[PDB]
């Protein structure tokens, strides 16, 4: 069946680096758009970035345009995230998640999530 | 660079241009004014503030930037007038797979654009649109970027094994992977243990039902004569054999084994890696004998029909449970043919094999 | 504040019947979608089931296409799913969810979910 595996999260001083991963199985993984959402501590679900099937179209949202890098290596079946310059407010759960061609919905799958806090 | 109802002198960047107008309205003229026209007015009247503006998606278009400037409750009431004034039922609302931007979408087409991403989608399997689609089903389309796929069809037959999926008998689970050599398989779900070529249950110590079992006190299962914990010790030519007498193609030529196996982990996924011989279609042994055993299970075929008198005898002893006995008069043509008919009469094939 | 509570789970034989309910609070239910998603046994969240704001358009994954059916009723502010020939690979955590029309966000905020399984 389908797995998203996310790993890379923890305790991080603000200003530093961070890279996440997430290993995706079950799935033709060159044939999906990924994308990466987060829950900041009390608040709703929140878009961060999508990444076209084999690369060619990246989309962030605007608070993360440019500090965070989407990434995929469809020979390994994993899907990352570099996040530079954390600040205060990017403490939150990250889950990555997989584009779905069903009516409904946008993403049909979402991992266990990593939760990343920010001193 | 100013919006058109206050005057205020802003940037371009930070006022809304008007999809339908290009009328830059500041974020709170444009906010304020689309209440009290969703609040006090009729939805008719949310007409631009600026200028004067029956093709109605203006409301898809206008739905993006509402939900940005404007108060949840009050998009909220932007939706209830637009259903309960104009659409007598809630908007369609599509999500693009490529770039996950929502929009609503009430047109004519098969093709949707995105309003983000600007590419363009069929609104049934929601897949990229291509010139090929056009007037033909989504089935038949997505079968034919399968039947394009370099990648899919370079893994050749392996993927043929693992679409025949192994369906555990009790708990119904379908693993999408390939038989291999052993035919052992122990359900994680469940914990049952099968055969995965005939689905008859492997029954642990003193719990077989069959009569005249002489392994009772061993791990063992009953197999049909054509599945594959038999077969597999026929040789490939033997199979082919049986295949050609029934006029069935099979592969020779590919079209270390690519067949995926799981790799035992703190389970990873593993190519096969066996040794692929000439005229083995580019597979293993064993896995070439398992994608011959399913053609001659797909088509019923019987094994019995290339038995020899010896390999009669074994399977009325053990399918029938008498040792048979040539009757006076007969020759070896005549007994193999008696033995035949009472078997394939009396014994039918595998009735759970996957066929 | 939204508020999700979710019921109705239990341990149902294999082919049974369930009927899980959702009852909502803290914003206007009649103005938003909901959904309903399921977390497998080491797994994370898969898609369910999506109904429009007052029902007009149901939606379902593929393994559930004929055997759910998603409903709602606007006037008490809950959320329903009938599950029918329930099978061993329906053995999940259902968690209720509101839905969201932002951009990635099917769904912003899901409850604390109720466990269903399926005897073997
Ligand atoms: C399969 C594992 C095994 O050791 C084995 C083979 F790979 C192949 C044969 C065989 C090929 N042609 N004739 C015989 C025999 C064989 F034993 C296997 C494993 C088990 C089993 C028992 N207990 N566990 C935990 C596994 C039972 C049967 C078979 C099998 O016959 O395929
Ligand atoms: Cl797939
Ligand atoms: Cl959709
Ligand atoms: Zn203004
Ligand atoms: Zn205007
Ligand atoms: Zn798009
Ligand atoms: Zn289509
Ligand atoms: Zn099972
Ligand atoms: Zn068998
Ligand atoms: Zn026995
Ligand atoms: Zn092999």
């Amino acid at each position: 069946e389908v797995q998203l595996l996310e790993s890379g999260g923890g305790l991080v001083q603000p200003g530093g680096s961070l890279r996440l991963s997430c290993a995706a199985s079950g799935f033709t993984f060159r044939g999906y758009s990924m994308a990466w959402v987060r829950q900041a501590p009390g608040k709703g679900l929140e878009w961060v970035s999508t990444i076209s099937p084999i690369g060619t179209y990246t989309y962030y949202a605007d608070s993360v345009k440019g500090r965070f890098t989407i990434s995929r290596d469809n020979s390994k079946n994993t899907l990352y995230l570099q996040m530079n310059s954390l600040r205060a407010e990017d403490t939150a759960v990250y889950y990555c998640a997989k584009g779905s061609y069903s009516r409904g919905t946008p993403f049909d799958y979402w991992g266990q999530g990593t939760l990343v806090t920010v001193s | 660079q100013e919006c058109a109802v206050c005057g205020w002198a802003l940037p371009h960047n930070r006022m809304q241009a008007l999809t339908s107008c290009e009328c830059t309205i500041c974020p709170d003229c444009f906010r304020q004014h689309f209440t009290i026209a969703l609040k006090e007015k009729h939805i008719t009247d949310m007409v631009c503030p600026a200028c004067g503006r029956q093709l109605l998606s203006y409301f898809s278009t206008l739905d993006i930037q509402l939900r940005e400037s404007l108060e949840p409750d009050a998009y909220a009431l932007f939706h209830k007038k637009l259903t309960e004034g104009v659409l007598m039922r809630d908007p369609k609302f599509l999500w693009c797979a490529q770039c996950s931007f929502g929009f609503i979408y009430e047109r004519e087409q098969l093709e949707a654009t995105c309003p983000q991403c600007h590419q363009t989608f069929c609104v049934r399997c929601k897949r990229q649109w291509e010139e090929q689609h056009r007037g033909r089903s989504c089935e038949d389309f997505q079968n034919w970027k399968r039947m394009n796929d370099p990648e899919y069809q370079a893994q050749g037959l392996a993927m043929y094994l693992q679409e025949n999926g192994i369906d555990c008998p009790k708990c119904k689970f379908s693993y999408a992977l390939a038989r291999g050599g052993c035919m052992h398989f122990h359900c994680t779900q469940c914990r049952h243990q099968f055969c995965s070529g005939c689905y008859n249950a492997f029954y642990a110590k003193n719990k077989c039902p069959e009569p005249n079992c002489r392994v009772k006190k061993s791990l063992h299962g009953h197999h049909p004569r054509d599945c594959l914990f038999y077969l597999r010790d026929w040789t490939a030519l033997r199979l082919q054999k049986l295949l050609q007498d029934n006029n069935v193609m099979f592969n020779t030529e590919p079209p270390g084994c690519r067949v995926i196996e799981q790799k035992e982990v703190p389970l990873r996924d593993e190519a096969c890696g066996k040794e692929t011989p000439a005229g083995y279609a580019g597979l293993c042994q064993a896995h070439y004998k398992e994608y011959l055993v399913s053609l001659i299970n797909a088509h019923s075929l019987d094994p019995a029909t290339l038995y020899e008198v010896e390999e009669l005898e074994t399977a009325t002893e053990r399918y029938l449970h008498v040792r048979p006995q040539p009757l006076a008069g007969e020759d070896p043509p005549a007994y193999q043919a008696r033995l035949l008919q009472k078997l394939t009469e009396e014994v039918p094939l595998g009735q759970s094999i996957p066929r």
